[PDB]
């Protein structure tokens, strides 16, 4: 349910083989209580997307893949209607929960 | 039905009797036994003879005093005699009321003395009690023989327990499994899957024995009985025993519940086995924090504390595998 | 037989069984609790009845004033209206009345105490005649205190009525002596409070979980032709 | 026609299977009736022969269960789905008819249980490349949609072709098998016969596993497993 | 309204490879609206490059860039003149900067 792709894509923000760990990113969509953060968190997270493309690049491994375009109308398409705050947590939560997962980049 | 009935004392010595009188029954054979709570009585219902009762008995009490020779006044490291507990003379003191049951029993003659109850098969109990105005010296209560040996059973043969030594001091987390419907002999057999002898680990890297439910959390990582408590309701009482500096107390009494637990445990290993275990135990031994906020997090039903679980664990050295991530976003729902 | 009923809405019970170190709670109020409350209703409400030269003899004049003018030694019943837990706590339980060890020792103890959102308490007496009914009535009130002075409680409303012979359910507390004719909870109640008495009391509680916790609920028992109704709903009670 | 191997049919599976342990009674049977003494069941060595031929007709046949003969059918993995398991609750249903006692059919339900993969149930070490836990195993036959009804009549054509005692066949569901498995791993854990169980039981599984000359040969070192296979020499000529 | 995909198109045509123009302010900018005037006046910025794009799409063997329509234009005038609120202006200046970084496949 185009969470494994964008989980994988906050995870190269977290893994030691781009050394640049970007935790606060995570902490930002984590803890999102409304619409605005959470869309802002995540933002920021796919706005070093150039960053992770030059380290692996400079490094050897082939670089990370972004998000594909085909489920980022996926995104607001469901967050628009989780207008309470209970319900919201289960996904902005999730979102950073995934960015932990093993998630193998490079040999 | 011989229903064999169980003396209403005290609801965790009542249980412990109760629920070693299930293994007495079986060691003695007794098929289709089962036992009915009452509040704190905890009958048992079963269709075997007195003598053969007995003869259980006695089975069970030769198996634990053989097991108690193993090690060596006689002092041994077993759960009845030195590793649950925590007062020297009771070291000394039951594995002589063992022998003297078995004694009593192997002559067809009745236990006819009464004898003082340790705190550890009832943490209710202790050395005074408020009659009026003061308490009683010694140690005002005193339990028969026979279910005090029964209890002893019970206690050794199925409850699990912890020891930490950790130097000068020591920790002694007890835990006992409560069925609070109905069971039946399979299913308490499977609950008795759960204890495990000599638990005594001490060393330093396992530091995180201490935090009573951690701990209990530890020990069930590793143990694969049964998945019962997805289908049946049971509770946990557990209790903490610490001889900080000879000054023997219990500072913890808590009661959890332990179907939660399980239940978590099982959606988690459902998917990776490999690594579940690895990181569970490597949370555990970087992240002490955060596995307190995860086990929080499950009695809590609380989406926070996986996010801090993972992210404490990921500082230090936790791998946090992406199959395990998938099963707690299932869990989540 | 006037029974007297009134609504006891405080979180925590205070009550402890015959237990040391860990403190095991009642889960319901024993009888002997009540009992002594209701005394010191007497005693604060109509000092100049109930005089003595210690406070011990004023507390037994008043439990036996009461016992008196209740219907046998089977004493007030209770009716959990909400679920019922096990709260743990960690008190600093201070041991200085024991041989030596001075005066000021004190050790972390715990003493768990029972969480109720609502309970109601449910006296049965004889027909008290009416100039003592008010005496007895505001008696019930004014109970500010349960078990030790830790826990607080407070009444919400007072009143007096018949059993009016309906078949409900039994959900008080009655000893396991008669009932046994009748998922069962029965356990030592010490009825009678000492000064210087334990019979078995039922209990409508069960350990049912619903979908992962577990608390206390109602029993559901079988019915019984003697009960009461309250706010509507009409509950079973038995009565010698 | 339903197939237990990946070429071969449980048919001609069983066939080749009995007709191996035809010439390993002879060796076996003393060294079995002995190990039964201890657990309180007797019984001649004909009845031994029906046991163990009891065993060899019914020892995989969750084989074919709607899922491991789709499993089986052109490339789909297995996933860790343990077909033996179900195997079990036939046959505590079927021996018991059989030989009319409970702790033979509860043996023989555990040793039949016993092959191919054990279930590591009980403690452990922090690490396992496997899916020998139960907590996977349980939740793979939460998946047992009954049986395929072939299965129903193919153990009536079974037992009856080969000596004939009497039919019986149970109707397994979801749940009697998982608390019939439940039972049978309960009492063999618990009860007062610790280690006797685990010897006797071994002891059944040592003629079982012969199915190496049974089935197709899969492994190098076969020699030594077919070194029990050889006899002494009848005579000089 | 589907008009956010369609100036999302135009905006990775900004960063996306293949292109030699890495115009990160403007996409900054579009994102970092605090006040209409500002998101107005970055979309105006980022627009402005499409000249640049499209004349060099045709000398590089690649598809020319997806120019928003004049309905995309009318759209975003009525969504802007609506939010008089920084709270859901944020949001809304996200949702359409957020398509600027994707996987689009411009040139086969
Ligand atoms: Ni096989
Ligand atoms: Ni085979």
């Amino acid at each position: 349910g185009w969470i494994r792709n964008i989980g994988r894509y906050l995870s190269y923000l977290v893994d030691d083989t781009f050394e640049e760990y970007a935790y606060d990113v995570v902490d930002g969509i984590a803890k999102a209580r409304t619409q605005e953060e959470l869309l802002e968190g995540v933002y920021k997270a796919l706005r070093l997307a150039p960053k992770l493309k030059k380290k692996a690049e400079s490094k050897g491994c082939p670089p990370p893949r972004i998000p594909s375009p085909e489920d980022i109308e996926a995104l607001e398409e469901k967050v628009e209607q989780l207008s309470n705050p209970k319900d919201l947590r289960k996904l902005a939560v999730s979102l950073a929960l995934w960015a932990f997962a093993s998630w193998n980049n490079c040999p | 039905f011989n229903e064999f009935k169980t003396p209403q004392i005290d609801p965790i010595f009542d249980l412990y009797v109760a629920y070693g009188y299930v293994v007495s029954l079986i060691r003695g054979g007794a098929k289709e036994a089962t036992l009915i709570p009452h509040g704190a009585s905890y009958l048992i219902q079963t269709d075997v003879s007195n003598e053969e009762f007995r003869h259980g008995l006695v089975d069970a009490l030769s198996s634990m005093l053989s097991l108690h020779i193993a090690l060596a006044k006689l002092v041994s490291d077993a759960d009845f005699s030195a590793g649950a507990n925590i007062n020297n003379v009771y070291w000394d003191s039951v594995p002589r009321n063992l022998e003297k049951l078995m004694k009593d029993l192997e002559k067809k003659r009745s236990v006819k003395g009464t004898a003082t109850i340790p705190i550890t098969l009832m943490p209710s109990a202790g050395k005074y009690m408020l009659k009026h105005f003061g308490v009683q010296g010694g140690n005002p209560i005193k339990v028969d023989l026979l279910n005090y040996a029964l209890a002893w059973v019970g206690f050794h043969y199925y409850t699990p327990y912890i020891k930490y030594a950790k130097g000068d001091t020591t920790w002694i987390h007890i835990y006992q499994i409560a069925p609070v419907e109905e069971v039946d002999m399979i299913s308490i057999l499977s609950l008795k899957d759960l204890k495990m002898h000599l638990p005594h680990y001490y060393e330093s890297n396992l530091d995180f024995l201490i935090n009573r439910r951690l701990a209990l959390l530890y020990h069930l990582l590793h143990s694969e009985a049964l998945e019962l408590f997805t289908e049946k309701e049971f509770v946990i009482h557990s209790y903490t025993l610490e001889r900080s500096g000879n000054n023997q107390a219990i500072r913890s009494f808590e009661e959890e519940e332990i179907g939660k637990l399980m239940d978590f445990l099982w959606k988690l290993k459902r998917r990776d086995f490999y690594h579940a275990i690895k990181f569970i135990d490597d949370l555990l031994k970087k992240a002490t924090e955060g596995a307190l906020a995860l086990i929080d997090a499950i009695m809590n039903e609380r989406l926070e504390g996986f996010y801090t679980a993972l992210k404490l664990g990921k500082k230090a050295g936790v791998v946090s595998s992406r199959e395990i991530v998938a099963a707690l976003e299932d869990i989540i729902c | 037989m006037d029974i007297l009923l009134v609504c006891l809405r405080f979180p925590f019970f205070s009550v402890a069984k015959r237990s040391y170190q860990v403190r095991t709670s009642f889960l319901l109020p024993p009888p002997s609790a009540l009992k002594g409350a209701l005394a010191k209703g007497l005693i604060l409400l109509k000092p100049e009845k109930y005089a003595s030269s210690s406070l011990d003899e004023a507390a037994l004049k008043a439990i036996k004033e009461i016992e008196s003018k209740l219907v046998d030694i089977k004493a007030v019943s209770v009716a959990p209206l909400s679920p019922l837990i096990r709260n743990a706590f960690l008190l600093k339980r201070l041991r200085n009345l024991e041989s030596g060890s001075n005066a000021e020792k004190s050790d972390a103890m715990r003493r768990e105490y029972t969480f109720t959102r609502e309970l109601l308490v449910a006296y049965i007496f004889k027909n008290l005649t009416q100039e003592e009914k008010n005496l007895y009535l505001k008696a019930a009130m004014l109970i500010d205190v349960i078990g030790d002075t830790e826990s607080l409680a407070t009444p919400v409303w007072a009143s007096f009525v018949k059993p009016e012979d309906k078949k409900a359910p039994l959900a008080f507390s009655a000893p396991y002596t008669e009932i046994y004719s009748l998922r069962m909870y029965i356990e030592k109640m010490r009825v009678s409070p000492e000064y210087s008495q334990e019979e078995i009391f039922y209990l409508p509680i069960e350990e049912r979980r619903y979908k992962r916790i577990v608390y206390y609920a109602r029993i559901y028992p079988p019915e019984v032709e003697k009960a009461l109704t309250v706010d509507g709903e009409v509950l079973g009670i038995w009565i010698p | 026609s339903c197939k237990a191997f990946q070429g071969q049919t449980l048919r001609e599976h069983i066939e080749a299977m009995l007709a191996a342990w035809e010439i390993v009674k002879n060796k076996y049977i003393p060294s079995i009736i002995r190990v039964m003494k201890t657990v309180g069941v007797k019984f001649t060595e004909e009845d031994a022969d029906k046991f163990m031929k009891t065993l060899i007709i019914l020892h995989d046949v969750g084989k074919c269960s709607e899922v491991y003969q789709k499993h089986l059918s052109n490339n789909e993995p297995l996933r860790g789905f343990r077909h033996e398991l179900v195997s079990a609750y036939y046959a505590y249903n079927i021996l018991k008819d059989m030989f009319k006692d409970e702790t033979i059919a509860f043996i023989g339900a555990l040793v039949v249980m016993m092959h191919h993969e054990p279930i590591l149930m009980g403690q452990i070490r922090s690490l396992d490349k496997e899916e020998l836990t139960p907590e996977v195993v349980l939740d793979k036959l939460r998946t047992f949609n009954g049986v395929m009804e072939g299965t129903e009549s193919f153990i009536k054509s079974m037992i009856k072709e080969k000596l004939g005692v009497i039919p019986k066949v149970p109707s397994p569901t979801q749940e009697d098998v998982l608390r019939e498995v439940i039972r049978l791993s309960v009492l063999a854990r618990h009860r007062p016969d610790s280690g006797k169980l685990r010897m006797v039981v071994g002891a059944l599984l040592i003629p079982l596993v012969c199915d190496y000359k049974g089935a197709a040969a899969a492994a190098a070192a076969a020699a030594a497993a077919a070194a029990a296979a050889a006899a002494a020499a009848a005579a000089a000529a």
